[PDB]
């Protein structure tokens, strides 16, 4: 088999998503113990916005 | 054409063995660079059975 | 037909498998996917099939 391959090195990703179609990645995370998950779920929203 | 019988020699046996061409050459490279180091003459050759 | 199947045998996929797989050895460090043969992509690349 090493009288006509050769081989190499390359960089791929090993889990792919897809959401509703398109490309995706998630994140997954909680908020701090004392603040309300609606006021970090704007500013994640607002973040996202930059 | 046809043989009648075969006569054979066995004190001393030979054994021939395969090489991939590239891996001779590269090894034959590598030592022309240096890397490798030789010893004496004819080089030891050991056996694995089945 | 042998246009037919020289385009079946080299547009084809092939599951290659994976270096230090399943069931690895005692000892294994290096685990890794392998590429191989994949789906051509392009006409240029369509057009060199033999």
């Amino acid at each position: 088999f090493s009288a006509f391959s050769s081989s190499r090195w390359e960089y791929g990703s090993p889990r792919l998503e897809r959401y509703n179609g398109l490309p995706s990645m998630e994140i997954l995370g909680q908020a701090a113990p004392g603040k309300s998950t609606g006021e970090a779920m704007e500013l994640m929203e607002q973040l996202a916005s930059k | 054409a046809t043989a009648l019988a075969t006569v054979q020699q066995l004190d001393p046996i030979y054994v021939d063995v395969t090489q991939s061409s590239n891996d001779f050459l590269r090894l034959k490279q590598e030592l022309a660079n240096g890397t490798l180091k030789q010893e004496n003459g004819k080089a030891k050759v050991s056996l694995i059975t089945s | 037909v042998d246009v037919i199947t020289a385009i079946k045998a080299q547009n084809a996929q092939v599951a290659a498998g994976q270096l230090g797989g399943t069931p690895p050895v005692k000892g294994q460090q290096l685990n890794a996917s392998i590429i191989a043969q994949t789906r051509l992509t392009s006409t240029e690349e369509f057009g060199k099939i033999l």
